[PDB]
């Protein structure tokens, strides 16, 4: 009984996973480029910051 | 007074000693330099024992750098270097000081290493903590400073001495005394250079090493062989050191005691007192080549390092 | 800013106060020896635990000749142990217990030993081995009706040891068996291992009390061997 | 090499071609 | 009955494979190549903090980007001031086996776990002038591996007994329990919108979990061996995973696929802990060969290596302002890079 | 994903001969140490035989020391166990296990109640 219930739950989870509306990878890659180009300027570790701003030197 | 036959050094002995020194110089250079390179090159290798090994290595290296060239020059030629210039004055003021400093360094480092190995073998602890403890650095720096301070009497002791022999006049440099302290230094030198550099090191490295061997030598079957091997290796070093350093002190004490001024055949004795002296210096460099040689036949971990 | 200055001074005082207690705790951490007590169900671990105790995670702390010992056993976990096994890499030496009689579940024990002796975080730790239940071994072998060759076919041609320490109340069969098993465990420990850790076997029974001095001797041997490898002295 | 006599020219000569020690 | 269940499970697997295939349009490598190269971002070391005995297992930066906290195997928790390189609060531990620690998002609570299958919470802001243990939570059947807050009253715990749970401090019980991994779970990270999160487990799969409903939303495959590092992208629509096979990978929740793999050839030891950056351009990982790496996200190249650790590295973390990163290895030291 | 499926099993007359082959897909086959696991009715799991990474070191168990031959196939990504001169004492469910960590010389937990790298297995009757 327990094994049958566990198998039913697992296959139900598999069915829910299969029936998922997914957006193509191209839009996701475009979104990643959008976030990178939007926030590149505010990242101190991305580009060498002026030595007068780093609180660790 | 004058001597019917005047003393000399034979050419064959000069060639033999020169070739022996030439053979020994490069080995003394290379082994010690190779040992020194690995300790500071490798990041993970540095700990307590490497500090003492490196200090002993550096002292030995300074000794080999100093002793051989000027002695071989005095064997080949007969003039002190730059005798007619002030540079020779500076050389005969500086070289003995640095030589005595190096010898003090090597002997004291041997004693310290023997003292530390016993604490390594017979203490309920796991010696660890890659880096350098305070005590080890303090010991090393104190050893070096005391060694350098224990050679000033040799430093300011040597002057050019006028003299005329057989008609000709030459320029020798020797420990001419001008003060009461230097007079006492001249009066008791051979016994001091014998005692402090022979007696105390043998006593220390024998007492501490027999104390270590008592616990080390006395599952079990597979380890008894290793304990025997290490005991034999550590006891070989004391015998090697004693037999290699004895003849120089023997020649000095024989010259200081037996030689008589009123004797007529004393020149012959002086002859016998010359050659042996040179031999001693050769044997001295034997202690600047054997300690690095031991590690290649002992650890089997330094074997790969030496190969690399 | 004077308030700020004295605040910074007080913060430095706090740092010093922390450092003092840290040193006082370091002085005590390094003078204790901690061991693992791995075993199986058919073996007997509780008997040894009581023997060295009469003198999720359960602990036994004892002391011999003014040396302190801490000992850990893990019973609250699940079956798999591939992940919490790596919490033990500074342990001075592991302890392993195997039942010498129940011959069906012998091979399994051997397998575990191999995994202890061949790893990444466990390749620098020594092992103390205890073959327990000697009386059952002697009784079962002497009574017959149990062939060793049924489970280990390479026992019939086994040669008796060249040397041994047999008690006067022993017969050739019991010594033969109890040395075949010990060499069976010892063969794995000598195939691999580049002279960094060793194995130290003993024989023990339920009615035994001197199982704490063996620990002292083993630990001293381990520490001495580990010390002589740092000072380059073989 | 050092002997406290400078008139004993034999000792001086020995001091001349002896090692520095 | 079991045969029919297996047959329909295989049919569902085929359907899910078809659904994954249909969503595939083009590779990320070709479409990311048009971007200008990031360039060398070689970094250096800064203030180094000392005073630990055994190895380290966890570290969490904080929110204001000025404090931090670290846990060690002598039962020692220590809270460090990064700016002035000092100590403020050092606390002992009841059980000498501690595996994961964490810092509260409010900068007021410190959470510790370990092998006792119990979680302890420490209130830094005390009314009696000392750190004291106020709450501990129990109910698991195995070793803990993470405890990360949502607020001052919610925490999500992951245990080696194949379960995670959401707790409430006031009641000290389990409101909801997430089950269904069939293995051991190691590391979890929340989301910037504080609505969903993920669980990485030894079953060679990752999962997405939601807090309110409770049921798992989706599952991800791709890695072979045990997974032991996970984090979240700043946007909340991506996550990068690191496992024992010495291969890091990236997943996008919307596409429900695997996008890019960061591999190499002279790497044979697996990852242990990873983190992301501010702009989403730097991705930091710690490995077993005593060296740590900093990769770039959009492209598939590595430019920048952190070295200086003797033993294996365990903890790594970026700040909430991008100012620096912290790293700790199995040699009782913590190094801060900028 | 990771998959391992076995092939073989059936009724065997005494003193018979068979071969059991487990195929795998989802990982690089030339970096993993694998073995075999047995379960007879009324008892727990047990170990039988194992191969190393390059097909060089082999090992078995004493109960079957002169009747079994195990061999891998890296080209075809399969594992085989060949059974000859069987015995009535063997009638069990057979599993094709897998050791977790690549590039290593040991593996724990090959025999466990739940492992998640273990195939479904077959059942043989003698």
């Amino acid at each position: 009984t327990a094994s049958i219930a566990q198998a039913r739950k697992l296959v139900e989870q598999l069915k829910m996973e299969a029936n998922i509306d997914r957006i193509k990878v191209s839009k996701a890659a475009a979104d990643l480029m959008a976030y990178c180009e939007a926030h590149a300027k505010e990242d101190p570790l991305l580009t060498p910051v002026p030595a007068s701003e780093n609180p660790f030197r | 007074n004058y001597c019917p036959q005047q003393t000399k050094i034979t050419s064959a002995f000069k060639y033999i000693n020169t070739v022996i020194s030439c053979t020994i110089f490069i080995v003394g250079m290379v082994g010690n330099a190779t040992l020194l390179r690995i300790i500071y090159q490798n990041k993970c290798m540095r700990n307590g024992p490497n500090a003492l090994i490196a200090s002993l290595a550096l002292g030995d290296l300074i000794y080999v750098v100093i002793d051989l060239p000027i002695n071989v020059f005095k064997l080949l030629a007969g003039r002190w270097p730059f005798d007619h210039n002030d540079f020779g004055v500076f050389l005969c003021k500086l070289f003995p000081f640095l030589q005595k400093s190096s010898v003090g360094i090597t002997v004291l480092n041997l004693c310290a290493l023997s003292v530390d190995r016993y604490r390594a073998v017979a203490s309920w602890s796991r010696v660890q903590g890659i880096g350098i403890p305070l005590v080890t650095a303090i010991e090393i720096v104190s050893i070096w400073i005391l060694s350098f301070i224990l050679a000033i009497p040799e430093a300011i002791g040597f002057v050019m001495v006028p003299f005329e022999y057989r008609g000709e006049q030459h320029k020798t440099c020797m420990l001419n005394a001008t003060s009461k302290f230097m007079e006492f230094y001249q009066d008791v030198k051979d016994w001091w250079l014998f005692g402090f550099y022979f007696c105390m090191p043998l006593v220390c490295t024998a007492i501490f090493y027999t104390l270590m061997t008592c616990e080390m030598l006395n599952a079990l079957s597979e380890h008894l062989k290793q304990r025997r091997e290490v005991a034999k290796t550590v006891f070989c070093l004391v015998v090697i050191f004693a037999l290699c350093w004895f003849p120089l002190h023997l020649s000095r004490i024989l010259k200081k005691t037996v030689y008589n001024e009123m004797d007529k055949n004393r020149c012959e004795l002086l002859s016998f007192l010359l050659l042996m002296d040179y031999i001693g210096i050769n044997l001295a460099t034997m202690n600047s080549c054997i300690n690095p040689i031991a590690l290649y036949f002992v650890s089997k971990k330094f074997k790969n390092c030496f190969q690399s | 800013t004077e308030d700020q200055r004295n605040e910074e001074k007080a913060q430095r005082e706090a740092n010093k106060k922390i450092e003092k207690q840290l040193q006082k705790d370091k002085q005590v951490y390094r003078a204790t020896h901690r061991l693992l007590l791995l075993g199986a169900d058919n073996s007997g671990k509780s008997t040894i635990v009581k023997q060295m105790r009469i003198l999720g995670i359960f602990e036994t702390k004892f002391q011999v000749d003014k040396v302190n010992f801490h000992m850990f056993d893990v019973g609250g976990q699940r079956d798999e142990r591939r992940k919490w096994i790596q919490c033990f890499n500074d342990v001075t030496a592991i302890i392993f217990v195997v039942d010498s009689s129940d011959y069906n579940r012998l091979q399994e024990a051997l397998n575990l030993f191999k995994s202890i002796w061949n790893n990444r975080w466990l390749r620098t730790i020594s092992v103390i081995l205890f073959l327990n239940k000697q009386d059952l071994l002697a009784e079962k072998v002497l009574a017959g009706k149990s062939k060793i060759e049924d489970y280990f076919p390479e026992f019939a041609r086994y040669t008796t040891p060249e040397d041994a320490t047999p008690e006067p109340g022993e017969d050739p069969r019991v010594t033969r068996a109890k040395y075949f098993i010990r060499d069976e465990f010892l063969r794995i420990s000598t195939a691999s291992g580049d002279g960094r850790h060793y194995c130290y076997p003993h024989f023990t029974c339920a009615v035994d009390t001197e199982n704490a001095r063996r620990i002292f001797n083993d630990c001293k041997d381990i520490i001495l061997q580990m010390n002589l490898r740092e000072y380059n002295l073989v | 090499c050092s002997c406290s006599s400078l008139m004993d020219k034999e000792c001086v000569y020995f001091c001349h071609l002896d090692i520095i020690w | 009955e079991l045969d029919q269940l297996r047959q329909e499970a295989e049919q569902l697997k085929n359907q899910i494979r078809d659904a994954r295939k249909a969503c595939a349009d083009a590779t990320l490598s070709q479409i990311t190549n048009n971007i200008d190269p990031v360039g060398r971002i070689q970094m250096r070391t800064r203030r180094t903090l000392r005073g630990h005995l055994a190895k380290i297992y966890a570290m969490h930066w904080g929110t204001d980007s000025r404090l931090l906290v670290s846990a060690s195997q002598d039962g020692k928790l220590i809270i460090w001031d990064s700016y002035t390189t000092n100590k403020v609060h050092a606390i002992p531990l009841r059980s000498s086996w501690v595996m994961t620690c964490a810092y509260a998002p409010s900068g007021n609570y410190v959470a510790c776990g370990g092998l006792d299958n119990i979680c302890s919470i420490y209130n830094l802001k005390t009314r009696e002038g000392n750190v004291r243990v106020s709450r501990e939570l129990a109910g698991h059947t195995g070793y803990l591996s993470c405890c990360r807050f949502l607020d001052d009253n919610q925490i999500v715990t992951s245990s080696g007994d194949t379960t995670c749970a959401l707790w409430d401090i006031e009641t000290g019980q389990q409101t909801t329990t997430f089950t269904g991994h069939t293995g051991d779970v190691m590391s979890l990270s929340l989301a910037p919108d504080t609505r969903l999160f993920v669980s990485g487990a030894c079953d060679a799969s990752a999962k997405l979990w939601d807090v309110r409903e409770g049921m798992c939303r989706q599952t991800f495959t791709g890695h072979e061996s045990d997974i032991n590092a996970i984090c979240f992208f700043p946007n909340g629509n991506a996550f990068a995973t690191g496992s024992d096979d010495a291969t890091c990978r990236l997943f996008d929740l919307r596409a429900d696929q695997e996008l890019m793999t960061y591999s190499h050839d002279n790497i044979i030891c697996g990852i242990t802990s990873v983190s992301f950056s501010k702009s989403g351009r730097l991705l930091l990982a710690g490995y077993d060969d005593f060296n740590c790496n900093v990769w770039d996200a959009l492209k598939a190249d590595r430019a920048g290596v952190l070295a200086g650790h003797d033993n294996r590295v365990s903890c790594l973390g970026v700040t909430d302002d991008g100012m620096a990163v912290a790293t700790g290895s199995w040699d009782s030291f913590l190094k801060i890079w900028n | 994903q990771v998959q391992l499926q076995e092939s073989g099993g059936g009724l065997v007359q005494p003193g018979g001969s068979l071969r059991l082959s487990c195929a795998a897909s989802g990982f690089t086959f030339s970096n993993y140490k694998m073995n075999w696991v047995r379960q007879a009715p009324g008892k727990g799991l047990e170990w039988v035989s194992d191969i190393s990474q390059s097909g060089a070191s082999i090992s078995y168990t004493g109960s079957v020391k002169g009747r079994f031959t195990i061999s891998r196939d890296n080209a075809k990504n399969t594992l085989y166990l060949q059974m000859n001169s069987l015995k009535p004492e063997d009638t069990a469910v057979y599993y094709c296990a897998r050791c977790p960590a690549p590039f290593t010389r040991d593996c724990f937990d090959v025999t466990s109640t739940t492992y998640a790298y273990r195939g479904q297995g077959t059942q043989v009757t003698v």
